[PDB]
RNA sequence: GUGAAGAGGGAAACAACCCAGACCGCCAGCUAAGGUCCCAAAGUCAUGGUUAAGUGGGAAACGAUGUGGGAAGGCCCAGACAGCCAGGAUGUUGGCUUAGAAGCAGCCAUCAUUUAAAGAAAGCGUAAUAGCUCACUGGUCGAGUCGGCCUGCGCGGAAGAU
RNA sequence: GAUGUCGGCUCAUCACAUCCUGGGGCUGAAGUAGGUCCCAAGGGUAUGGCUGUUCGCCAUUUAAAGUGGUACGCGAGCUGG
């Protein structure tokens, strides 16, 4: 898993939310790799794609992470009933959102980091696109 | 695919270029009979030396008939002799049996003009420091 | 071949071509990875 | 297609005319010969005809280098042919011509009878090795395709007919 | 014009750089072996000639946006040009040291000094004498027109007493 | 130091301004300096493919609408939620 | 909201969907969602774009030299890019190891050199020493080609009880 | 207002992702034998025991000992342990 030092929280809800978290744009670097959808993201994929990404280049600048898990998620027994209470914790999520910047990097040459996430993407649920900022 | 090469190089010892084992396989392979090598390898003033590897290189056309040009020396042989040594360091850049001074590198690159091409009495010299160092010879005056 | 998609660059004469519409890396001296799809 | 819009290396020796998508190759020497090439533009010019970019069952250019090819292959086909020299790898299989018929087996006593078609004719030096004569590119290889297909060579080893591509290519068991 | 370092550095200096020669010797590539080039560049720096191996694609331009040596029949096809501007006759001795390894014979045509020089002709230079008697022997048209051709063709005997 | 072209635009309204991402062009504005927020349309594709140049913002701005230029840099970007085209661009008058 | 407490129209249909709110009668007409080759009422629609796969009209990751369009870009007739042919070189059959181990059996030097040329070598290989393709060079060669990106479409992934 | 169960037998049948021969690719396959492997539903596809048992344990057959389904197939079929 992916996971912080301390927490507040404990045993959070599903996390349902009505559209977006604004973070759309390239601001950590000068290229990326882009959402272009919802979904739920382990923990587990996190590190895994950061992982992936620095075998590929071998750290030559620095990697920005714009994906954190927060929410606790829990499951009940494959056996006897669900609906009825709320089983123990099972895994921690990172909601990704739509459009959102998954990973970035700018003091690693372009072609490199790019080649990185398309691999680190083969991790990934569902598909995304390489993002060029061209802007301040 | 040709299967067969020109300027085909070979360095061997005037005692070993006759039997077949410290030539391996390739001067079979490239149409050329080992006696008749032996004789054509011959023919030059400094081809005379056992145990001492004489660079020769020779060319083959289309048939598999050779012609065939001698050359000096290399300067494996002269930097080993010069350098007092009989025997490399093994891995260089990290092991060291003597040292070869520059001067002594333009007089043997005179020997090796020949089968040398470079430009100034220094591209020669540039060259064949290459060769003194994977013999664990430290190149300075 | 293998029963495996998604070809992959392997040698200097991989030219990648789909036969009957399953497609094939091509070896002429190594077919020592040669596919069946992608 | 930068080959589509190519100097089509034949003569003016060589009066080719224009049939629609049907090209038929004309001239001296050789037998008169053909090619099939469809969803095409064709320019006809006089005997070094262009070919440029349609959409039917081709993608924009697909057999435009097509028919500049096999237009050039039908004209090397009167003026000699192509290559002929067959060959064969092992003992019992054969390749031995006998008259009209081309004698070879899977492993066994008895032949399969591979026959040619005319204007195509063989004879052989050795048992194992084909000399091929005719005067079109197209058949000298057809009858060598047909003859390769009842017994093809082994990966490692070749047990068979080899031709332009074949099935032995040799590979590698230790290095490390 | 310019887009490489190994191609297009080579249109503006193919031609120019043997206009500026007293010597060329304009031969067939592919057919002098481009090795034998090499292992003769051993010698070639011990005598003050450059060779270069350069094709009819640089030389069908030589000729517009640049000046050429007023020969166009070496130019088509494959070709190697070799070339000096010291001691002229060299550059051609230099062609003959060629037999050891693969043959001299691959001379196609010659220009000095911006004169059209014939094959037969230019083995004088071959010889080597000093360079002084190789330019009295040969020139661009400032003398060899003037004065040489009728020496041509009184010593028809051999190509080395033919001079300027 | 690039070279684009923009049409004169003012909208306030959720009609109009989707009706021009439904047609793949999107609005900026150019603000302070000698003048007032001009509101101005651009192309999706112009800034994508048209160029993939860090020069955009590293460097000043040739822009061009009726027949003006101002020269101009750049300010932060506001990114399309379902695709990697730009849904608006700030910029300051340089 | 609809069914529940609604007919009809369209959907392989139902008790809830998309359109609408059945007074009834009318060999009348329109419009809606939905359709328009035949089943079946109307477009084998005109104009442009793209796929050769019954994909279309069942769906993902994904990958690659499958393919096209498009603007910006390296090469761009001064001649390309890949490939096939040819050279594939000089010190170097370097040092160690060894029949040979010579970029390619193992390990270290992984460089230098004439350069319009060749990485102390990307891939292969009679299982290994050999031999071989390969850019770049020079043949073939006189017009497109490939990397990025936006974008249409293809591919295999996509095998089940009548 | 439920279609009547297990295990075994009767009786089968249909999906092919084929147990097998057959055509064909690869192999770190020398040849051979194998592993790997696409194409393909046509056909053949075994039997006793102890126990109310599937599975178990044991012996055997054939070149061979399959995959998957059937109101836990079929009680307006059989037994009824």
């Amino acid at each position: 898993m992916l996971q912080p030092k301390r927490t507040k929280f404990r045993k959070m809800h599903k996390g349902r939310n009505r559209g977006l978290a604004q973070g759309t744009d390239v601001s950590f670097g000068s290229f990326g790799l882009k959402a272009v959808g919802r979904g739920r993201l382990t923990a587990r994929q996190i590190e895994a794609a950061r992982r992936a990404m620095t075998r590929a280049v071998k750290r030559q600048g620095k990697i920005w992470i714009r994906v954190f898990p927060d929410k606790p998620i829990t499951e009940k027994p494959l056996a006897v009933r669900m609906g009825k209470g709320k089983g123990n914790v099972e895994y921690w999520v990172a909601l990704i959102q739509p459009g959102k910047v998954l990973y970035e990097m700018d003091g690693v040459p372009e072609e490199l980091a790019r080649e990185a996430f398309k691999l680190a993407a083969a991790k990934l649920p569902i598909k995304t696109t390489f993002v060029t900022k061209t802007v301040m | 695919a040709k299967k067969v090469q020109a300027y085909v190089k070979l360095q061997v010892a005037a005692g070993m270029a006759n039997p077949s084992p410290p030539v391996g396989p390739a001067l079979g392979q490239q149409g050329v009979n080992i006696m008749e090598f032996c004789k054509a390898f011959n023919a030059k003033t400094d081809s005379i030396e056992k145990g001492l590897p004489i660079p020769v290189v020779i060319t083959v056309y289309a048939d598999r008939s050779f012609t065939f040009v001698t050359k000096t020396p290399p300067a494996a042989v002269l930097l080993k002799k010069a350098a007092g040594i009989k025997s490399g360091s093994g891995k260089p850049n990290k092991d060291k049996v003597g040292k070869i001074s520059r001067a002594q590198l333009q007089e043997i690159a005179q020997t090796k003009a020949a089968d040398m091409t470079g430009a100034d009495i220094e591209a020669m010299t540039r060259s064949i420091e290459g060769t003194a160092r994977s013999m664990g010879l430290v190149v300075e005056d | 071949m293998k029963v495996r998609a998604s070809v992959k660059k392997l040698c200097r004469n991989c030219k990648i071509v789909k036969r009957d519409g399953v497609i094939r890396v091509i070896c002429s001296a190594e077919p020592k990875h040669k596919q069946r799809q992608g | 297609s930068r080959v589509a819009k190519a100097p089509v290396v034949v003569p003016a020796g060589v009066d080719v005319k224009i049939n629609g998508q049907v090209i038929t190759i004309k001239g001296k020497n050789g037998e008169l010969t053909r090619t099939l090439n469809d969803a095409v533009e064709v320019k006809h010019a006089d005997n070094t005809l262009t070919f440029g970019p349609r959409d039917g069952y081709a993608d924009g250019w697909a057999q435009a280098g097509t028919a500049r090819a096999l237009l050039n292959s039908m004209v090397i086909g009167v003026t000699e042919g192509f290559t002929k020299k067959l060959q064969l790898v092992g003992v019992g299989y054969r390749a031995a011509v006998k008259g009209n018929v081309i004698n070879l087996s899977l492993g066994f006593s008895h032949p399969v009878d591979h026959q040619l078609p005319a204007g195509i004719t063989a004879e052989c030096p050795t048992q194992t090795e084909i000399v091929l004569k005719g005067a079109d590119k197209q058949v000298i290889g057809q009858v060598a395709a047909d003859l390769r297909a009842y017994r093809r060579p082994e990966p490692y080893k070749g047990k068979g007919v080899r031709y332009a591509d074949e099935v032995v290519r040799t590979k590698e068991a230790k290095k490390k | 014009a310019l887009n490489l370092q190994d191609k297009q550095a080579i249109v503006a200096e193919v031609s120019e750089v043997a206009k500026g020669a007293l010597s060329a010797v304009v031969a067939d590539s592919r057919g002098v072996t481009v090795d034998k080039m090499t292992e003769l560049r051993k010698a070639g720096r011990e005598a003050g000639v450059y060779m270069r191996v350069v094709r009819n694609t640089l030389l069908r331009r030589a000729v517009e946006g640049t000046p050429f040596e007023c020969l166009k029949d070496a130019f088509v096809g494959p070709t190697l040009i070799a070339y000096s501007m010291e001691h002229p006759g060299a550059a051609a001795r230099l062609f003959k040291e060629f037999a050891k390894a693969n043959a001299k014979f691959e001379v196609k045509a010659a220009a000095f000094e911006g004169e059209l020089i014939p094959a037969s002709q230019i083995d004088r230079l071959a010889t080597l004498p000093t360079y002084e008697e190789a330019i009295a022997r040969l020139m661009a048209t400032m003398k060899e027109a003037s004065a040489g051709k009728l020496v041509r063709t009184l010593a028809a005997v051999r190509d080395a007493k033919e001079a300027a | 130091m690039f070279t684009i072209n923009a049409e004169v635009r003012k909208e306030q309204g959720k009609g109009a301004s989707r009706r021009l991402r439904a047609a793949n062009k999107f609005p900026a504005i150019i603000y302070g300096g000698k003048e007032a927020p001009l509101a101005i349309e651009l192309d999706h594709d112009k800034v994508m493919n048209m160029q993939a140049k860090a020069e955009f913002y590293s460097e000043v701005l040739t822009i061009v609408v009726d027949g003006k230029e101002i020269k101009v840099k750049a300010q932060d970007v506001q990114r399309h939620p379902y695709k990697p085209k730009l849904q608006h661009i700030d910029f300051v008058r340089a």
